[PDB]
């Protein structure tokens, strides 16, 4: 089975840099994407962005274009969202979620691809972020 | 840009009822769509993805009308661990949004 | 009895026609460019120190193999100097491509290709801007297109270590030979020269590429001058050189920028990114009556030849032959041409592609793709001569021929001589 | 360095005469690319640049002349090549001219000097013998 | 009267200082070795010497040509002779690695299976070798899934075994016309007069030796170990010692290890090493104490002769090869500890050592390899012949690393070539008639 | 070999007895960057040794290890006597002292030698 | 004496044995070939052979230098030439293959179908194309799924069809200051001294044929046929014949074959053998009887003379090119077996025999060579000069070979590579003036 | 040269008969292996006719094709004499008797044709 947590959420004034983590408790998180997606207490998800496997591909919505910056690093199984400028409206649950691992098309040799399969498979105990 | 929406807000039903959820969709998409179940004090968990295909751990009692752009989810019978909040999603193009979502109640 | 003996002199002005090779000299930051002065002998740029009277010499341009034996050279220094660099053979991929659309300007497809990872074991699906004139198409619905070349032959890209941007160089003969310049105004070729010199090496030669006109070349000291191995046949090109020069000024309005892919191990193939500011086709400037001014001479020494004149635009061919092609801050243009020799007997505009795969030469066999140069572009040079060809109201048009012809408008002057030291006659002297 | 010595020539065009002092002129008061032309061409020419200079060389060590500019000799004239006057020839043409016309048998005029030079050291040598 | 006039003589004893390359020769299973046919004249002798008398010279190694000449030159066969072998690309495939966990339980190895192009184009097999951790890196922070420690930024050949290793004896010939002059002074400094001369057509036999923190089987000072450096009272300048007295080198891996050939594709091999014969413990090296004593008292009792209390003290830590004695053991490349050496202050001491086999070995970082094993045991034996050092500015000397030409340097700095000038003219009381 | 380089630290008086040729004077693959290097590096040889040979033939000095000319010695360029340049000094400083002057000595041989020919032709020319 | 002194002759007829570098030399002539033919130096203008009579010159064919400097350098003529052309490497895939079968049974082939890249990289197509059992295996035992021989070892060059490499008259020509020594006995047997002997500036033409078992176009014996070895005694030498009467023999590969062309990648092409034209037939090679039957006869006569009755028997054993006929036909390699050629003891004979696509042709096993089939009917007739004959060691005879070196000494033997010495010093009455 | 050797046989005395000299000293690919053997072949062949000249240079004997010398034969090399030699023998196997000594010899004329030209620059320097 595959797990995750986060931690460095809290409560930080307005403008802030308050940075999240993700970690990633299992095997072969070589091929996994990731993604955070926010939730506002009684509204529906968000998608914030996502970064495939290989960290080539990448994206964010459009409410934090610029602002926000997603990283990881595999060789210690863990996501950063290094989010800087943030605004109170910004306030809401955030959970740290993986892409379904990727597609394997065995043709020629080995094959494993890159997508950013937006479905999310499995998601994180979740961590506040408030500003105020 | 895709918006997504789900009717009706809430619905009312109790164990052994069957139930149905309906997502529409603006623009079209093929069969990309999937669905989550969010228990009140937990994050969500994965349902059903390509809008037919159940998820890992999902007892099989749902199951999705993957067909055209009316999608819909439906239970066969409803038991209190289905009794939650739900929410569809588009994963057929970027930036993927969820609906304004749905819950069940007692009958 | 007259009392004659045979005497020997040592240094008798006596010389011979000859062909032999010649070693390269030029003037004065690693690995620097393709010309390389690393690679040439830097010499002296200032032989100089000659003058001759009283002799006449024939000369024959178009059977000068002087530069004969420099035009495989020159091939074989630029064939050479692409081995250390990738090859593109990875790139041979079926591309899926869209327009080039809004954030809606056409020429370019928004090509998106598969391409292996650091491991084998994975891949990733990159995306690029290519030009409609480097892919063909393979599936008449619209998409799936195909590179052009690879079906030739896997190319290989002009890494950026080293460039193409030309540098003066001074051909010199070798000890026991020397080089016979002649040196009069209107000498058109071929025929008895009458005011001849010598010299070590040839003055700064440039090695420029071009078809339909020369840019940066040598000039006639005064009024137009025109070459031909034969003016009543019509199948070889005829030269035409300008001693008035005209500017031409040629621009890329577009700061578009370069994006890095990791096409194989260790390898960066580059491809075109995002397209930052104004939108624009590249096109040249030649200005009205400073260009239309030289038409008006040249036709004076064709009908000196044939008992009016009218200039049409390009004969037929690929569109390899049917333009004016060029190398202009390291892209290459193929440009048009039909805006100018279009006048029978203000800037007037241009507008023309680029290519990034280029083969130049008629050899199929080998292929260079140039990538693109950051920012925007623009050079300015001196054009200085034409490839015209006669049609048989009697019309020309600008025709390219094959490359050598290039290089004669450089080298007519010139004639390489072996020196013959050793003199023998009768006197009346006698050993003692 | 096998240098082309007198080389470039001075009054080429002139009469003959001129050659006898215009040699006063004087003489003398890199890695290079393996791979390419100029680095096989030009070694190829420098190769034969020697080969040129020294057939020179042993050439003026069988006419005897070596290590001089000029040298007359003991062959007398043969008036089979030719039967141009000294004002005729000296006096009156350039260089290149006579060149082109006593080309038809300037190999005889070597070999007759070679065979002559020759039989005039075996000579001194038969006269040294005693 | 004087009369003196003009006098030319033709090959005086005159030489002027110029650059100019030498071409090598050396002394005597197709290509051999490095040091084959490929660039030297084979088998040449070591011909006599010039002595010289009353003649003064004032030679510098630092600005010596010949060690800027040679660096490249190396550089350039060693490119060479791996041109031909395969490049080992096909082998950049994730790893299914696990604990090595197998009895005759090791450290620093790893057991690894892995897909591979097999003869045909089509069709994987699950090969497997084993790796040493040094040539490995983890993916996951669970450990398993490896990577090889080199193919994210450049693939290199491997090293074809018919090729051996051995740095045969090698000679430096000047050609006609220049001469080497070499200094003879029983206590050189490496700049200023030699006062004792003399000069041969070839240098004598160099031992390319490839090593760091320690020269192997070098030349040799008479007496008195010496100290050479640009300046001594400059810090950042490294400063090489070579000694008098060899000190005695044993380095082996006891271990019995089997050769597996993997047919890694098309007419392409990829050695790696197989199953292990016979008792299992880890490589070392042997030095005698005692002598190294001797040997580390001696250069500490030179060295304060330029200090007016001398510290050695462990390497400068960082990256595993400029912190580590790394040389060639006849076909292996070594890599050992030196930090039980390099610490004292004014029977046997052995020395860890650890295998890598994916190496660069160059402070040139555009070239790679991968050394095949070698099966069965292996042992070297060798003289330590000089050190490398450096300083911090009571001194503490670190064993040096550094630029790589600084090896060179020991064994080149008697040398320097000369242009011949042979031409001399002065007044004479002759006169020409 | 005998003498190839041995006299250099002697007194010119005594090494000039020690002259012995001082200049003196196996397929190598053809691919290598070593066999281009190897052949090249022959060649100039032959370069080097011809521009003394050229030299001396121009001087009127061929064949010939020593020879004297026609023009006399300038103090302008050295003060040395005899016992001070044959009996005192040694070759290598000869060298040094008179590198700023060589120039004017081989021009005067360039052209004492060459006029004097010309005045032998005309001798020859009787 | 007369006190007698020191004299130098300059140009004194003396010569020394030495080892130098030749360099080629052909007729002039056309036609782009493999060999670098491309203008060497022009041919001799009369070649100037002069007699040196009265002479004593000993010459030795199986010590001297030539082959061995010109076996090591033909081999680069081919590496040389043969550096641009394709190699199909991805060539390299399991074959579908069934027997074959057309419009009139023709056994050692099979219709083989298999997958290839197409132009682009990742776009497989299905090509198909017939093999010549030789040159094809099997995977396994089952039946199905064949390979080509040369995956497993090295993936070897296609020869591009636009070179030749017919055989042509090479000269070679010894450098200036040297001189090549030509042998003109009658009975020369491959050693000692001859009694007549002159020099060339180059050996007359020499035919760079490859053969094995039988010479082809080699240089015939004006009379008498001779039998030339190392030593006769032993078993371990070669018994070259050298043939005065040149038996001719005819062959062909009747089948009027097509040239199927197939795209491999970018500017790769690869040709293989298509449809046929024509009905079944069998290639062979045709010689005759007489002229055969009086040559086996004569040669085995002056055999018994080192012997004071003599057997002939078909080849020992081994690898099919020392077993067999190897020899070359308008563009395709004939290995064909000569076994009633042999067939005697002391009209026609037909040698029916086979093709093969893929060879060796060196001892060189690692390099390899594709020839791609030539279109139409193929047919060549020739001389044999002589025989690769062994001995075992009444008397029993087989054709050998194995080496491939031995065919230059049939016609190297003549000639000695020597070096002019042109001083000479001996006393006279002079005495210098 | 290859006919330069048709005296052959003929003993000692043939070598001044039937006058010529020996070999003296079509642009071929460069990379293309006789490129480089013919051209290294090339600089092969120059070494090896300079050093035959310097030598004639330095006995003071160049430009002559046959020279006679000052220095006396010693009995220890040969005890023939002229008449037992140039009537009945050859150069060939006469180099190949005499090769154990030719290495003194050589030095012998050296350094007794030296001394005649310092003899003659002291004699002109009286
Ligand atoms: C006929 O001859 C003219 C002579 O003027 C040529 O035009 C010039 O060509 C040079 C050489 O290519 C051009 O130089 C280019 O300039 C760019 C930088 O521009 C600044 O610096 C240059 C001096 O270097 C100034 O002249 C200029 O005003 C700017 O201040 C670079 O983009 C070019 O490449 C350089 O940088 C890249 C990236 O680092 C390297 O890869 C290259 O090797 C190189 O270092 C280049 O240097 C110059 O701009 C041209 N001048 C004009 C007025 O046009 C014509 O090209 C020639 N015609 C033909 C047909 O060949
Ligand atoms: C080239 O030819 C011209 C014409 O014959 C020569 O003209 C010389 O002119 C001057 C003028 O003062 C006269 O004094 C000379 O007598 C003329 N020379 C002769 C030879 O007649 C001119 O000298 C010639 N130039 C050369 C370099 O030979
Ligand atoms: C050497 O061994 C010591 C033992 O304490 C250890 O600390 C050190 O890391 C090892 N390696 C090096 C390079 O010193
Ligand atoms: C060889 O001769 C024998 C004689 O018995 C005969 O049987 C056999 O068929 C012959 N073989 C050939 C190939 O001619």
């Amino acid at each position: 089975e595959v797990q995750l947590v986060e931690s460095g959420g809290g409560l930080v004034q307005p403008g802030g840099s308050l940075r999240l983590s993700c970690t990633f408790s299992g095997r072969s998180y070589h091929n996994y994407g990731m993604a955070w997606v926010r939730q506002a207490p009684g509204k529906g998800l968000e998608w914030v962005s996502s970064i495939s496997s290989g960290s080539s591909y990448t994206d964010y919505i459009g409410s934090v274009r610029g602002r926000f910056t997603i990283s990881r690093e595999n060789a210690m199984n863990s996501l950063s969202l290094h989010m800087n400028s943030l605004r109170a409206e910004d306030t809401g649950v955030y959970f740290c979620a993986s892409q379904g691992p990727d597609p394997w098309y065995e043709d020629d040799f080995g094959y494993h691809y890159e997508v950013l399969s937006n479905r999310f498979d499995v998601w994180g105990p979740g961590v506040l972020v408030t500003v105020s | 840009d895709i918006q997504m929406t789900q009717s009706p807000s809430s619905l009312s039903a109790s164990v052994g009822d069957r139930v149905t959820i309906t997502c529409r969709a603006s623009q079209t998409v093929s069969s990309n769509l999937a669905w989550y179940q969010q228990k009140p004090g937990k994050a969500p968990k994965f349902l059903i993805y390509d809008s037919s295909t159940l998820a890992t751990g999902v007892p099989s009692r749902f199951s999705g009308s993957g067909s055209g752009t009316e999608f819909t989810l439906t239970i066969s019978s409803l038991q209190p661990e289905d009794f939650a909040t739900y929410y569809c999603q588009q994963h057929y193009s970027r930036p993927v949004t969820f609906g304004g979502g749905t819950k069940v109640e007692i009958k | 009895a007259e009392n004659l003996w045979v005497t020997v002199y040592y240094g008798v002005p006596v010389w011979r026609e000859a062909d032999t090779t010649l070693f390269c000299a030029s003037d004065a930051t690693e690995a620097h460019n393709v010309w390389a002065t690393h690679a040439c002998v830097p010499t002296d740029p200032n032989p100089q120190e000659i003058y001759l009277e009283n002799v006449t010499e024939n000369f024959n341009m178009w059977k000068n193999n002087m530069v004969e034996q420099m035009h495989t050279d020159i091939i074989s220094l630029w064939d050479e100097s692409l081995k250390p660099c990738v090859k593109l053979t990875p790139l041979c991929v079926t591309l899926d491509c869209q327009a080039f659309n809004s954030s809606a300007m056409q020429e370019m497809k928004n090509c998106s290709f598969n391409v292996t990872t650091e491991l084998r074991d994975k891949k990733k699906k990159e995306y690029s801007l290519f030009y409609k004139l480097d892919i063909v198409q393979i599936n008449k619905n619209g998409r799936q297109y195909r590179l052009i070349n690879c079906n030739t032959s896997a190319c290989t890209q002009i890494c950026p270590k080293v460039s193409f941007e030309p540098i003066p160089i001074h051909f010199c003969a070798p000890a026991g030979f020397a080089i016979l310049k002649c040196n009069e105004k209107h000498f058109n070729g071929t025929g008895p020269c009458k005011n001849v010199s010598t010299v070590q090496c040839t003055h700064g030669i440039k090695p420029v590429v071009s078809t339909q006109l020369l840019l940066n070349g040598s000039l006639a000291e005064e009024e137009v001058v025109i070459r031909s191995e034969n003016i009543t046949d019509n199948a070889k090109t005829i030269i035409v050189q300008l001693a008035k020069p005209v500017k031409i000024n040629c621009t890329r309005p577009n700061n578009m920028t370069r994006k890095s892919i990791r096409i194989g191990p260790g390898q960066t193939f580059y491809a075109l990114g995002d397209i930052i500011g104004n939108i624009r086709k590249p096109y040249c400037n030649v200005s009205k009556r400073e260009w239309n001014n030289t038409l008006q001479q040249v036709a004076a020494q064709l009908r000196k030849s044939f008992n009016t004149i009218v200039f049409e635009k390009s004969s037929g061919g690929d569109l390899e032959v049917t333009t004016h092609s060029f190398n202009c801050g390291g892209e290459f243009f193929y440009c048009n041409t039909s805006g100018l020799f279009n006048s029978t007997w203000d800037t007037i505009t241009l507008q023309c592609r680029i290519k990034q795969i280029i083969n130049m030469w008629q050899r199929v066999g080998r292929c260079m793709y140039a990538p693109p140069i950051p920012g925007v572009i623009r050079c300015e040079s001196n054009i200085t001569g034409l490839l015209l060809t006669r049609d048989g109201n009697e019309t020309f048009r600008p025709g390219g021929g094959d490359m050598r012809d290039n290089w004669r408008s450089e080298l007519y002057k010139y004639k390489v001589v072996q020196i013959e030291p050793l003199g023998v006659a009768p006197t009346h002297c006698k050993r003692r | 360095l096998g240098a082309v010595f007198f080389g470039f020539l001075g009054a080429a065009g002139s009469t003959m005469g001129a050659a006898s002092n215009t040699l006063t002129v004087q003489a003398r008061q890199q890695q290079l690319l393996r791979l390419g032309v100029w680095g096989f061409k030009q070694l190829q020419a420098r190769v034969l640049a020697l080969e040129r200079y020294l057939e020179v060389q042993q050439l003026l060590g069988i006419w005897g002349c070596s290590g001089k500019l000029i040298c007359c000799t003991t062959v007398p004239w043969n008036s089979t090549w030719s039967n141009k006057n000294y004002t005729d020839i000296w006096d009156n043409m350039t260089w290149l001219q006579w060149d082109r016309e006593i080309g038809n048998y300037t190999d005889e005029i070597y070999r007759l000097i070679e065979e002559s030079q020759f039989q005039q050291e075996i000579n001194e040598q038969d006269l040294l013998a005693l």
